[PDB]
């Protein structure tokens, strides 16, 4: 659980790949 | 259970007993054995007790599924048996077999010849030619078959053979244009020279 | 997962025009391993090299304006400033020099880097530059008082590109440790350490209008908004060469140069590679040499300038490729 | 031998020395600017 | 870590760790290892779930096969069938090309067919193959295989058709035409024959003549058509053919 907390899935995931109109 | 352990002989024995001896039951047993996993034996049984081609076909299919050199051989045997028993379907089967064993090593040429024969009973000739092209002893056999076919378009076949590969000399002899052939043979020979001499004389 | 792939398939990228070679200016007698343009104007662009020189180039003509001979060893990087008429340059002689452009002559050699210094970035807003070398440290300089003000310890190996943004994430380093860092100059510390690369991220560049920073290890071009310090996209850079350059265009047309010399273009944010370009070299030169070492666009963005190892500088003028993900 | 190649450089921060370097001396206090 | 856990023999923690690992879209290898671990443990409740998760994470047909294999090893026949259906459904659902190769789907289909055959009811297999055909070469081959295993006449016909197609592609022709006619449906066969004839130096001429003869024969079996053919021949221009026409 602790290990999981330490390293999360969304880190690996690019955020733009889902939403393109999304711009920083 | 088997995996955990990690019978066949017993099963085989049972099958044999059944064969010796109801027929339907025996067949079922054989099928079960096959599933668990001889093919030749099964085929023989089918031929005997059932006079049934469906069984033979099934056996052939099983053999194909099993797939190896031995398996290939078995399949070939089955095909032969089928042919003996009793066209498009047969041709298709032959083609499939060929595809399976493109360069098996053992008796590709023979197989090709058989196929050709079946066809005959132009297509055969074509098959022979193909074998000659796409196929040392085996290759030689194929070439011979092609030549035979030609003898039985022929010229074209001969030319093809020559291209693929002595062969030239043979072609020249067959022809006996002849002079040209002889010359060609010479370029790419004891008997060839003789032939040339003969031509000159005439 | 199927939920993401489908989404990706559904979304489309914009048709960026392809790129064709226009100008080639064989003038340097060495690699041309830096290139830069003026923020203010786009008349000239200078290009530091293994010559030791750096040469200035008029874009329109392609003609060599003038040379500058203020280094000993080879120039690794330069940076003309928007806010001042200074050109910073930096060479593996350990010198981060500063050329006035009113007189084309060095002024303030900044001293402090223990060894060959790889890149400069002038801060867009401050009167402060930032340099990093094989030192494994990115020092910031007060340009007036020509002293390193702060230094940034974090990295564990030589540090290549080190871009400066105007926000809080004020420096965007990029090492051979394959971390790219986001720093807080004011805190004297890191803020977020993007570790997502496998190898030496030997290229990185800030997006002009979009507050994000493409970065390139041996293959995978990541690109990220550095507000949080969060990944934005992964580009289709699957079997392309060792990415040397990673310039971004105004119109979201990220370029990547390789050690192969295969000029690869991509739509930015999409992560869609939309062109490859085979390199070229001179009849005398060898086929292994040809490789885009340094590159950058103009402020408009219609001309990409690539310094290639042919001792050349190639400027590039302008049906898109099909998608197909994994 | 000890005539040896290398693996990595360094960058470690100590207390400053307070030495009056020649180059460090003041010069070009005025920074120029652009027109806009 | 896993091996340490095993050594210790505290298993809940290990399981948790495995779960954590598998949430990070890790390698197939990791998933396999997890599966193995699960198998080693007494329970087969949760293993299925993990397999499903793996499948979701790795859209790969080999994964599906592996899952099925586990099912087979397990006692339940229905479960396996369900799994197969799910696999098929998933493949169907993505119509858009966001997919493992069309060889893999075909393979899966074949496997399913085989399973069905092994089971009591064959109709199902046939249905599956029909479905496959509706949604190519590989699929066809699979269908043929299924038929062979098993309708027979239909299979044969299909094979013949395939052969004819192959011949056409290559382009014997006469033979193909004949086969097509036999298969026919009759109207279709006739049309095919006509097409072949249309398609159709000395050798070529001979072939053409043969084709013409065949056409004539067909007509006889079934006058205007014959006349038309004759006219065509004349235009192209034989004596023998003319004589035959006259006789007719």
């Amino acid at each position: 659980d602790q290990i999981a907390k330490n390293v999360k899935l969304d880190d690996f995931i690019p955020k733009r790949q889902s939403n393109f109109e999304l711009s920083v | 259970n088997p995996e955990i352990l990690l019978s066949l002989r017993i099963w085989s024995k049972y099958i044999d007993y059944l064969e010796a001896y109801i027929f339907n039951k025996t067949k079922m047993a054989y099928n079960t054995v096959i599933d668990l996993r001889p093919a030749m034996a099964e085929n023989f049984a089918l031929f005997l007790q059932n006079y049934e081609v469906m069984e033979s076909f099934q056996v052939y299919e099983k053999t194909i599924p099993l797939f190896p050199p031995e398996i290939q051989y078995e399949l070939w045997i089955e095909y032969l048996e089928v042919a003996t028993s009793h066209p498009e379907h047969i041709r298709f089967l032959f083609e499939k077999a060929l595809k399976n064993l493109c360069s098996n090593g053992i008796d590709c040429k023979t197989i090709f010849i058989a196929y050709s024969v079946f066809e005959e009973r132009s297509k055969s000739i074509e098959i022979l030619r193909r074998g000659a092209v796409i196929g040392l002893e085996s290759r030689l056999q194929l070439w011979r078959m092609c030549i035979s076919k030609a003898e039985s378009v022929t010229r074209e076949l001969y030319q093809e053979c020559i291209q693929i590969l002595e062969f030239v000399i043979k072609f020249s002899d067959f022809e006996s244009r002849a002079r040209e052939i002889l010359a060609y043979g010479a370029k790419l020979n004891t008997e060839l020279w003789d032939s040339f001499e003969i031509f000159e004389l005439k | 997962i199927v939920n993401r792939y489908e989404k990706l398939l559904s979304q489309r990228p914009e048709w960026h025009a392809p790129w064709k070679l226009s100008r080639v200016i064989n003038g340097h007698l060495g690699w041309v391993r830096c290139v830069a343009i003026d923020p203010v104007d786009n008349e000239w662009f200078i290009t530091g090299s293994n010559d030791t020189t750096m040469k200035v180039w008029d874009l329109a003509t392609g003609k060599l304006k003038t040379t500058l001979a203020g280094h000993v060893m080879t120039v690794r990087d330069v940076a003309v400033s928007d806010r001042h008429p200074y050109l910073f340059s930096v060479s593996e002689d350990k010198t981060v020099k500063c050329w006035d452009l009113e007189k084309n002559q060095i002024i303030r050699d900044y001293y402090g880097h223990l060894s060959g210094v790889r890149t400069v970035s002038i801060h867009p807003t401050l009167d402060l530059i930032a340099t990093a070398g094989r030192d494994s440290v990115i020092k910031l300089w007060d340009m007036r008082t020509r002293i390193p003000v702060i230094t940034l310890v974090g990295h564990k190996g030589p540090i290549n590109q080190v871009q400066c943004t105007p926000v809080d994430p004020q420096v965007v380093s990029s090492s051979t440790d394959a971390t790219v860092r986001l720093w807080d100059v004011v805190a004297g510390k890191t803020m977020k350490v993007l570790t997502h690369h496998k190898r030496s991220v030997r290229a990185t560049a800030l997006h002009p209008k979009e507050f994000s920073v493409a970065s390139a290890c041996t293959d995978d071009i990541r690109s990220w908004g550095l507000a949080e310090g969060s990944l934005l996209t992964n580009f289709e850079s699957e079997k392309t060469g060792i990415i040397n350059t990673l310039s971004i265009n105004q119109d979201d047309v990220l370029f990547a140069g390789g050690d192969n010399g295969v000029l690869s273009f991509y739509d930015y944010k999409s992560g869609h590679k939309y062109q490859s370009l085979a390199t070229r070299e001179m009849v005398g030169s060898l086929e292994g040499e040809r490789s885009v070492l340094c590159s950058t666009f103009d402020k408009t963005g219609l001309r990409l300038i690539t310094g290639e190892a042919d001792k050349s500088i190639k400027i590039w003028k302008q049906p898109g490729l099909a998608w197909n993900p994994n | 031998p000890q005539l040896e190649a290398r693996s990595g450089a360094k960058a470690a921060a100590y207390t400053p020395t307070g030495i009056e370097h020649a180059r460090l001396l003041p010069g070009h206090t005025t920074l120029k600017y652009r027109k806009f | 870590y896993l091996i340490v856990e095993e050594s210790l023999n505290n298993v809940e923690i290990v399981r948790s760790l495995y779960t954590k690992w598998c949430s990070l879209e890790p390698g197939v290898n990791a998933w396999n290892s997890f599966v193995d671990f699960e198998i080693r443990q007494k329970n087969w409740n949760g293993v299925r779930e993990i397999y499903s998760k793996y499948v979701m994470a790795h859209p790969q047909m080999q994964t599906w096969l592996k899952w099925v294999r586990f099912e087979n090893r397990h006692g339940n026949t229905e479960f396996t069938r369900s799994v197969y259906s799910l696999a098929i459904d998933t493949v169907a659902n993505l119509q858009n090309l966001q997919i493992w190769s069309d060889m893999e789907v075909a393979k899966l289909v074949n496997s399913f067919a085989h399973w069905e055959a092994a089971q009591q009811e064959y109709e199902r297999s046939s249905a599956l193959y029909q479905i496959a055909i509706e949604k190519n070469q590989l699929l066809k081959a699979g269908l043929l295989d299924f038929e062979k295993q098993f309708n027979s006449i239909e299979e044969t016909i299909s094979y013949k058709r395939k052969m004819e197609y192959e011949t056409i592609l290559s382009n014997y022709d006469t033979w193909w035409l004949y086969l097509d006619l036999i298969s026919e449906f009759p109207k279709q066969i006739m049309q095919t024959f006509e097409k072949a004839i249309v398609d159709s130096k000395n050798v070529q001429w001979k072939r053409y003549i043969y084709l013409w003869m065949r056409y004539i024969c067909y007509v006889e079996l079934e006058s205007l058509l014959e006349e038309e053919l004759f006219q065509r021949l004349i235009d192209d221009i034989f004596s023998k053919i003319w004589l035959m026409y006259a006789k007719f």
